[PDB]
């Protein structure tokens, strides 16, 4: 549901790169490889990993059991 | 030209925000319309 | 103090003998409140 | 995996009979190791580890005197998520009876699972 | 402890024995089965792994005579000390320049 | 029928290690 | 005959790159035996400090309180392991933590809502106080003696901006992870490399003169600095093989199918080692080679 700290196959940390990652995409017309590629990810291992992500704790987090809605 | 994309940037901003118009995935919808149609169509509909 | 509502989302308590109900919207849900306990797990 | 498992306490009263059955402790014996890990409205609390032979929750049975506890059924250690209330929507109000444990467990990837 | 022998291959004058090892791989089989290769008194060597889920590993070694699979797995051993010393220092003197 | 488009654009990805 | 001189005579280290993080040298003439068991050592026996035993006050947080322990003990510590020693086993686990051996990283958050939010704000950077939860957050804190022995070691994370866990207001986080030795092989959380492997030198022997603009052509095939064209003498030669990562598009032609041969040194390879953040590739292959070799000693001195 949330980036995770180390890439599977390698373990290069990819965790201190989403928000990175959506910065580069959203501010400028970087594409997501060129983004992955400024990121410090050039295997396609780590690659996938920051490409392929979800982050379904955005629509997980709505649902609040302690606030008023 | 691509034949795909991640449009990840769509779906962070759907997550954060859901629309508050018309619900996105229309398709999503006309799968279901059967069950939904059958049961508006015995309380609703012409003569009654 | 152990105790929020469903649809009020708001802290409400018992007396053990009370009935179960919001005391603000009359809503019978309730869960329960994750007090602060030591409890460890394994980071693996 | 998230477990489902009801606490229904009106196994017994039926439809006016008293409430032989309350959560909690009553003036009896009952050993430390159940508070250990049972809150004090005999409830557990969230986030607890739980395995076979631990308590659920205990209540303190009118006629017999004696606080009743309640096991935990399955081998594979677990961690509770929730404990819901439960009342009735009839405008007449009546004890608590009913609660919906939710529990929690870590089923991580052994060899022999299908992928 | 570590490092026992197996009576049941062992041989009286000594010069064939076998070898299981504990918490080993790979790591270091292959890399003392190629030091002790390098011996040219040795005819047989080879590693075998057991079962891979038991952390164990076997070492054999028929000498053609006249020396011992334990003085020839010492030999071995202590090359291999020797070479991961001249590796360090020169990986320490090219650090250096 | 016009074949599958083609991603134009596309540059050297692979670099052996230390390039 | 193979001699511990005879192979210090051909050995040798060429150290083409290097960085506080990763590592690109190179390996001649030694065996690939003795290259990989210090390939493997590296990735997995070199020791390194990673949170194991988390102890967790209250988490509301929609993240499973495993989840975010497996999570948090991933993350990597910017501490030198030789600070600590190992832990026991048979010691009663209230005793068996010392101040000589355990890094304790609490974190105490509370997610609350600002009550300056904007019109139209999206971005929960401003809805929210302390929304995201930071690998920053997670303070160290020194223990008995760790005052006068820690005190210039700032210990945080090799990486303080590794997100942890998103929150929403009212939920809360309180948590202190202890911290030990440990080595790779054990988890992967202790591996002190993001990857650590080699890769034989590329070669390309080729057989018959390309000239002209077939000699073109068979360069556009490898990478752009592997082969080039003879000034004088219109022809290919071989200009930087390491540059080369054998792809074989020169194999899917056929006027290039009798002409070249890609063959491949067996004795020169080239590490590349990517540190995790918790010390230096070099210190990394140095340890690695302590390792073995300590490893050898203790497998000859030991009785047998
Ligand atoms: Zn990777
Ligand atoms: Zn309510």
């Amino acid at each position: 549901m949330i980036v995770p700290v180390r890439c599977f196959s390698c373990g290069k940390v990819v965790g201190d790169k989403w928000e990175s990652y959506l910065n580069l995409l959203q501010e400028d017309e970087l594409d997501e490889g060129t983004a992955l590629s400024r990121l410090g990810l050039k295997r396609y291992c780590c690659r996938r990993m920051i490409l392929t992500h979800v982050d379904l704790i955005e629509k997980f987090l709505r649902y609040n059991p302690l606030e008023k809605r | 030209a691509r034949t795909a994309d991640f449009r990840t940037l769509e779906r962070e901003s759907r997550f954060i925000n859901p629309p508050k118009d018309k619900s996105a995935f229309p398709l999503l919808q006309e799968a279901v319309q059967p069950h939904i149609g059958s049961f508006n169509a015995l309380t609703e509909g012409p003569d009654g | 103090l152990k105790y929020i509502c469903a649809e009020c989302s708001s802290k409400l308590s018992l007396s053990r003998t009370d009935a179960v109900r919001c005391k603000d919207c009359g809503h019978r849900i309730l869960l329960k409140a994750r007090t602060k306990r030591l409890v460890q797990f394994e980071a693996r | 995996m998230y477990k489902t498992e009801k606490v229904d306490l009106a196994l017994n009263r039926n439809r006016g009979d008293p409430i032989t059955q309350h959560f909690g402790f009553g003036n009896d014996e009952w050993p430390k190791e159940w508070l250990e890990k049972l809150d004090e409205d005999g409830l557990p609390y969230i986030g607890t580890y739980v395995e076979e032979g631990d308590p659920i929750c205990a209540y303190f049975d009118d006629t017999l005197n004696k606080t009743k506890i309640k096991t935990y059924h399955s081998s594979e250690p677990a961690y509770i998520e929730e404990v819901n209330l439960i009342g009735d929507e009839s405008n007449k109000f009546q004890e608590l009876q009913t609660v919906s444990i939710k529990y929690r467990i870590r089923r991580t990837p052994q060899i022999g699972d299908k992928f | 402890e570590k490092i026992k022998l197996l009576t049941q291959a062992t041989s009286e004058d000594g010069t064939s024995a076998s070898f299981q090892i504990v918490e080993e791989d790979h790591t270091l089989g292959n890399a003392l089965r190629y030091v002790i290769m390098k011996n040219p008194d040795v005819e047989f060597c080879g590693y075998s792994i057991p079962h891979p889920s038991e952390n164990l590993l076997n070492i054999r070694i028929q000498t053609y005579g006249e020396t011992t699979a334990v003085d020839a797995l010492q030999k071995g051993l202590k090359d291999l000390m020797d070479l991961c010393d001249v590796v360090e220092s020169k990986f320490t003197e090219k650090i250096k320049s | 029928r016009k074949d599958v488009p083609k991603v134009e654009g596309l540059k050297l990805e692979h670099f052996a290690t230390g390039y | 005959e193979w001699n511990v001189e005879k192979f210090k005579k051909d050995f040798e280290v060429n150290i083409s790159s290097l960085d506080a993080r990763e590592a690109n040298f190179d390996l001649i003439n030694i065996d690939t035996s003795i290259a990989n068991a210090f390939r493997r050592i590296m990735i997995s026996e070199v020791p390194s400090v990673a949170a194991e035993y988390v102890y967790f006050f209250n988490n509301t947080s929609v993240i499973q309180d495993e989840v975010l322990a497996h999570r948090i003990g991933l993350v990597p510590l910017k501490v030198d392991p030789d600070m600590l020693t190992w832990v026991d086993s048979n010691l009663p686990d209230d005793e068996k933590f010392t101040d000589e051996n355990t890094i304790v990283l609490s974190l105490n958050v509370k997610c609350t809502r600002n009550p300056d939010a904007p019109k139209g704000s999206t971005d929960p950077k401003e809805l929210y106080n302390n929304a995201h939860v930071y690998a920053r957050d997670l303070k160290f804190e020194p223990q008995g003696r760790q005052s006068t022995t820690f005190a210039d070691c700032p210990v945080v994370p090799a990486d303080p901006d590794i997100l942890l866990a998103k929150l929403r207001p009212g939920q809360e986080i309180s948590l202190k992870a202890h911290c030990i030795l440990g080595i790779g092989g054990d988890h992967a959380k202790f591996s002190p490399v993001s990857t650590a492997s080699y890769r034989l030198l590329p070669q390309i022997n080729i057989l018959q003169p390309i000239k002209g603009e077939s000699a073109r052509r068979f360069q556009k095939c490898f990478p752009p600095g592997v082969i080039g064209i003879d000034e004088g003498s219109d022809e290919a030669y071989v200009k930087d093989a390491r540059k080369d990562t054998v792809s074989r598009e020169v194999l899917r032609y056929e006027e290039f199918a009798d002409k070249v041969k890609l063959g491949r040194v067996r004795n020169h390879f080239i590490f590349n080692v990517e540190s995790a953040g918790a010390m230096t590739p070099e210190e990394i292959f140095f340890k690695s080679v302590r390792i073995l070799k300590n490893k050898a000693e203790y497998l000859k001195n030991c009785p047998i």
